[PDB]
């Protein structure tokens, strides 16, 4: 965002760059519900116990996203 | 048919205790829509079994009863092969081994000779478990 003098563009890059943004957002959370269910699978073939893994995560990205 | 389970339980109660599992299987054959409704508090004898990796015993019940096969406690193994079964906590895997030992410890203190087995399994607060010994 630094380097690309978003405050000054046209809506229509303004736009694509936008659309871009959700891309990759969207490749975070497909691939990344993609990952949860990698690990429900690796906690359900390893069987060890019933622990209150937190699932309810804040990353770095969301505060950007809103 | 409620009635007719506990006259059944009173029959029982007042059958002969040398021919338990036989006529066991008898009153199941009566009424075999009744039958593993009667194998949780209709009091039998036990199943040796015998852990061929390991060259122990161990004995059956419903808490090792794993499907349809056993945990041996000497190996952690089903058997029938059902590798598909309900392992315990590897912490509970290593509690239950000293259970073992401690009881086998135990066994040989009171009945100098018999077969032993403790199982285990949880609870949210805790955990459980069963000890089998047959002398």
């Amino acid at each position: 965002l630094g380097t690309r003098k978003l405050m000054h563009v046209a809506y229509e890059e303004f736009e694509k760059v936008m659309v871009a943004c959700f891309e990759v957002f969207q490749t975070w959370d497909d691939e990344y519900e993609k990952l949860q269910v990698l690990l429900r699978d690796i906690v359900k073939r390893k069987r060890e116990e019933n622990l209150k893994m937190v699932w309810r995560i804040n990353p770095a990205h969301r505060k950007l996203q809103a | 048919s409620d009635q007719q389970l506990d006259c059944a339980l009173d029959l029982m109660r007042r059958l002969p205790p040398q021919q338990i599992e036989k006529n066991l299987s008898d009153l199941i054959d009566l009424v075999p829509s009744l039958c593993e409704d009667l194998l949780s508090s209709v009091d039998q004898p036990l199943k040796i079994a015998r852990d061929k990796v390991v060259g122990k015993d161990y004995l059956l019940c419903d808490y090792n009863r794993d499907g349809d096969s056993y945990r041996s406690p000497w190996s952690n193994k089903y058997d029938p092969p059902l590798e598909d079964g309900a392992m315990p906590s590897a912490r509970l895997r290593k509690l239950e081994v000293e259970a073992n030992n401690a009881f086998d410890q135990y066994r040989d203190l009171y009945f100098e000779g018999g077969v032993s087995s403790v199982y285990l399994w949880d609870l949210d607060h805790g955990f459980a478990g069963v000890i089998l010994i047959k002398k």
